[PDB]
RNA sequence: GGCACUGCGUAG
RNA sequence: CUACGCAGUG
């Protein structure tokens, strides 16, 4: 589908962000956690893709 | 119009609604509204709140205006009435004095006192010689007790000369013995409560006296400054170097307790190190503005923030599942269970949930009768103290708490001490109080909600002594089949079917129902936890004396109920609740659950009109229930047995520490002779200080469908061996999530997955018999996956992936 | 027995070394203020500890509690020695302001010494 | 990096 | 039965 796979990809990207020492920074990790927890708890695919894009942008800033 | 009346006559007895300056409402209406709470019909409560300036109607337009957890501001609104309640109390005493000064003997009821505190009653009064009048205030005070701490009626005792406008009272910062103040408080408000009150529960005579005195202390400890409660420390001279050690404790509920081995060896070193005295004395002062919970000190040079990393993802399982047609749009099975990551503020924000734990004063007569009835649910068990060599410990590779986690696991401490040392320590705990420190850790597991879960890791002294105290009774409860408490009764091998048949046994019009406790581990009153410990310790009538059992109880109170909690390297005080890492968490929780169910049944049977009851036996049972509740001081074993039998016939309970299934005669409940969902809602509102919603509590009419949920398991009646049995199946989303999302990456490759998936296919076999093809296909998905893993890894092994393996574990032969 | 000896030695060393950190200047006075010689544990940090740590979640609490370089707590006057953020980095006093509050990594741990 | 219970699986 | 691992439940 389009919801389960985006949730799984959000999980893997948060995991790789954590491996990238993001959790040292309080604010960046808090934003990443909020995005990931709202993606997983989301029921609308539009919000899922929006927060997925935002989380990917946070990953790509470095 | 309907008014709340408390009646005790030759025909009807109870506390129920009847058809019948002077205010519109009386004190009994306030007590009834706050005790029997129904959000559908709150008109009397709303009128009472608005009329006396506690709030305005615009406050009620918002949703959740009644919920404690969602709208904590209601705690202020109720408190805005507390002073009024206090005035009533004072006037009550005056009234009693007048009667004692007029030679009048009477029974004081709530309905005769208007909300301003005036008494407009002069009937039921028998003249006697002046000066010898004896007011009867058991029912009045006993029913008014839960409203005294809900409305915080004793706040004005914290101000100078008892004036709400005047500033606080500057108690000496060094004071710890508030006994004289407790005597003054008791003699000012409860002057005519005849039972003797011991501010220090060392002086108490037995379990019921402990409950009564602790109930009064819980109310009286809200006046005193919170810095006085906690361990009392004293400077001793060990070999000439000055130590500071705890030589006592101050309990909000048990008063001042002093150690008996105050003297000024590995056991003595453990008593010193487990003590929070040295840590909280050498540590830097800490002021945590993140939480409203009282803070003690900082043991490190920095505050620690712990982050929960996201769970791993099994690509292989997800790919296989979507190759089998799962996870499509509009399906029934989805991924609803994930590892929810947390930030650095999660631990302290979850510890802050203890703001839901309020000082709750219980209905003491009701609580005493309810503990008498609850003890009947544990008479088929035997317990007692055992020596160190009889203790069985499951895992010796667990943490030993703080500060003991710095030096090794619990295995090191169990190997270091000889059995004589452990026995000496246990005997020490029978004469002294040993405060400990419990860590809070964050849990890392599959969950369906973004909230984090904290586990309270207890120290080793508490674990050892509580094991020696309670393990015999715990193993007795865990090895008894067919009783109310189903801990230790497996759902496998026909276990679920036997459990269900036991619950259904001999009920005339059997319906099922269930409920949940919201914030059970944080909102529990301290009195109920004390009662649970007393029920568990009642099995020591011959091995332990009274003083030994009281000092043991003080040990659980100081190490489980109000211990020092080390979060992130900082010492806070726990306001109450339960420790999820305690030795006897499940069994004390089961006692608490049975208590709440019995209280619901008592409230249901006493709030019935009684006159309209068409059954003479039930009417007489209600009359004798009121008699044995608010009229008899000593225990009545015959009526306790009769009420226990009545409940066991018309109210069959299946209890596991939080999750309960009740099979009840539907006719009786619909008539009001048995607890319903609304009775449980009222009971949890006025005791547990929490609102229970109808979304999370369910009812079932047809027994064939079975319970809607028990232990997060649905149930279904199927046919096997020409026999109709009840099989439990889980939510398939939970099993699919457990398969997809893993705790550690190591469980993504290797042999381990096989066993894991076996234990997931065992728990997903019943879904095969579900009518839905998706639920049935979950099981075949798991079996094909196990087969594929076995093929990738490459007579005795083929039996893992055949359905006969998982079929054999639901046939009751083994 | 060797492991028992090691654990006893470690526990004794911890108690002794941490007792070195324990100050008897004000402890003696507060014990003497008590007739029985027993004092609550919660009072020892308030009246004897020299260093104080305050954790500030938001700027409102900061300006309410410890706005100035010297503030008050437990009826005592404390002077700020350091301020750190949740990333364990030094934060100067001039940096903490309503304009710059969104740029700081809250909560802030402020460390002060008793004056 | 906690308590309890249950069920698996490999070993005498 | 005793050890270790896993899974599920509160
Ligand atoms: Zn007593
Ligand atoms: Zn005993």
């Amino acid at each position: 589908s389009k919801m389960s796979d985006v949730k799984c990809t959000s999980v893997v990207l948060l995991s790789v962000l954590q491996q990238l020492r993001v959790e040292s920074s309080s604010k960046l990790w808090a934003q990443c956690v909020q995005l990931h927890n709202d993606i997983l708890l989301a029921k609308d695919t539009t919000e899922a893709f929006e927060k997925m894009v935002s989380l990917l942008s946070v990953l790509l800033s470095m | 119009v309907y008014r709340a009346f408390d009646i005790y006559n030759d025909k009807v007895a109870g506390f129920a609604k009847f058809l019948k300056r002077l205010t519109k409402y009386t004190m009994a209406d306030l007590v009834y509204a706050l005790r029997h709470f129904d959000e559908g019909n709150c008109d009397t409560l709303k009128e009472i709140l608005v009329t006396y300036n506690c709030c305005d109607d615009d406050y009620f337009n918002k949703k959740d205006w009644y919920d404690f957890v969602e709208n904590p501001d209601i705690l202020r609104v109720y408190a805005n009435l507390g002073e009024r309640v206090r005035q009533a109390l004072l006037k009550t005493v005056q009234f009693c004095d007048a009667m004692r000064n007029a030679g009048i003997v009477g029974v004081l009821t709530l309905d005769n006192q208007d909300l301003n505190g005036n008494w407009y009653d002069f009937g039921d009064f028998i003249q006697t010689t002046p000066g010898s009048g004896v007011p009867v205030v058991d029912s009045y005070y006993s029913l008014l007790m839960p409203i005294l701490t809900l409305t915080r009626a004793l706040t004005a005792e914290s101000h100078v000369d008892t004036d709400l406008t005047k500033p606080y009272i500057k108690w000496d910062l060094l004071k710890y013995d508030f006994t004289e103040e407790r005597l003054k408080l008791f003699d000012r408000y409860f002057k005519y409560w005849d039972q003797t009150y011991h501010p220090n529960c060392v002086n108490c005579l037995d379990d019921r006296c402990i409950l009564h005195c602790a109930n009064f202390n819980v109310l009286f400890s809200t006046v005193f400054p919170p810095t006085s409660f906690g361990p009392l420390v004293r400077k001793i001279f060990v070999d000439g170097v000055p130590f500071v050690v705890s030589t006592g404790y101050h309990f909000r509920e048990l008063g001042v307790v002093h150690n008996q081995d105050v003297n000024l060896s590995f056991k003595e070193l453990l008593v010193y190190a487990a003590d929070p005295a040295m840590h909280a004395a050498s540590g830097n002062l800490l002021l945590d503005k993140r939480t409203t919970c009282f803070s003690v000190a900082a043991l490190t040079n920095n505050v620690a923030f712990q982050t929960v990393k996201p769970g791993n993802f099994n690509k292989d399982f997800y790919d296989f599942a979507v190759s089998k047609g799962f996870f499509k749009e509009g399906s029934s099975v989805e991924l609803k269970h994930f590892f929810f990551a947390q930030d650095g503020n999660a631990a302290i924000s979850d510890y802050d949930y203890y703001r839901y734990n309020l000082p709750t004063m219980c209905d003491i007569r009701q609580l005493l009768f309810v503990v008498e009835v609850v003890d009947k649910y544990f008479d088929c068990y035997d317990g007692g103290c055992i020596n160190a060599n009889q203790v069985i410990v499951n895992n010796l590779d667990k943490s030993a708490g703080f500060p003991f986690n710095k030096w090794g696991k619990a295995r090191l401490y169990y190997d270091s001490m000889s059995y004589e040392d452990q026995d000496a320590l246990f005997a020490y705990t029978k004469r002294n109080v040993i405060p400990t420190i419990t860590q809070m850790n964050l849990k890392y597991a599959i969950s369906a909600k973004n909230r984090a879960r904290t586990v309270a890791g207890v120290s080793i002294c508490s674990t050892m002594t509580n094991r020696q105290f309670h393990q015999k009774l715990l193993k007795s409860i865990a090895a008894t089949r067919g009783a109310t408490v189903v801990i230790g009764t497996s759902k496998f091998y026909g276990g679920w079917h036997n459990m269900l048949k036991t619950v259904y046994s001999d009920v005339e019009n059997p319906h099922l129902m269930g409920w949940d406790y919201p914030k059970c581990d944080r909102a529990m009153p301290n009195m109920l936890r004390i009662m649970a410990s007393l029920v568990l310790a009642r099995k020591h009538t011959t091995c332990c004396s009274l003083s030994h059992r009281f000092y043991r109880l003080a040990n659980e109170c100081a190490q489980v109920l109000s211990e020092m909690v080390m979060c992130g390297g900082s010492l806070y005080v726990k306001p109450g609740g339960t420790s999820s890492g305690d030795a006897t968490t499940a069994y004390a929780n089961s006692v608490f659950n049975i208590c709440q169910a019995v209280t619901a049944n008592v409230n249901a049977l006493l709030s019935t009109d009684g006159n309209k009851i068409a059954d003479k036996y039930v009417r007489n049972l209600q009359h004798r229930l009121y008699e044995c509740l608010y009229r008899n001081r000593d225990v009545d074993t015959d009526f306790v047995n009769e009420f226990y039998a009545y409940l066991r016939k018309h109210f069959s309970m299946m209890i596991l520490s939080d999750d309960a299934v009740v099979c009840f005669n539907s006719t009786y409940a619909s008539q009001g002779l048995v607890a319903s969902i609304k009775n449980f809602k009222s009971v949890l509102y006025y005791q547990n200080n929490v609102f229970m919603s109808e979304a999370k509590c369910w009812t079932e009419t047809d027994l064939t469908k079975g319970p809607h949920e028990f232990c997060s398991q649905h149930t279904m009646l199927v046919k096997q061996g020409d026999d109709y049995v009840y099989l439990p199946y889980p939510d398939p989303s939970r099993i699919l999530g457990a398969g997809c999302f893993v705790d550690d990456i190591v469980k993504t490759d290797g042999t381990l997955m096989i066993e894991r998936f076996v234990s997931l296919a065992i728990d997903a076999y019943p879904l095969t018999k579900h009518p839905n093809q998706e639920y049935a296909d979950v099981f075949h998905l798991y079996l094909q996956y196990i087969r594929k893993l076995h093929d990738e890894l490459t007579d005795n092994t083929s039996r893992y992936w055949e359905p006969e393996f998982y079929e054999a574990m639901y046939t009751p032969h083994t | 027995e060797d492991k028992r000896a090691k654990v006893t030695s470690a526990m004794q060393t911890m108690l002794f070394t941490m007792l070195r950190k324990l100050d008897n200047d004000a402890l003696n006075n507060i014990i003497n203020n008590a007739r029985d010689g027993c004092v609550p544990l919660n009072i020892i940090p308030l009246t004897t500890a020299a260093k104080l740590m305050v954790v500030i979640p938001d700027y409102n609490t900061y300006k309410n509690t410890c706005d100035g370089t010297t503030f008050t707590y437990a009826s005592a006057l404390w002077e700020i020695q350091q301020v750190v953020d949740a990333d364990s980095k030094i934060v100067q006093l001039s940096e903490i302001s309503m304009d710059n509050s969104p740029n700081l990594a809250w909560p802030l741990i402020v460390t002060a010494l008793r004056a």
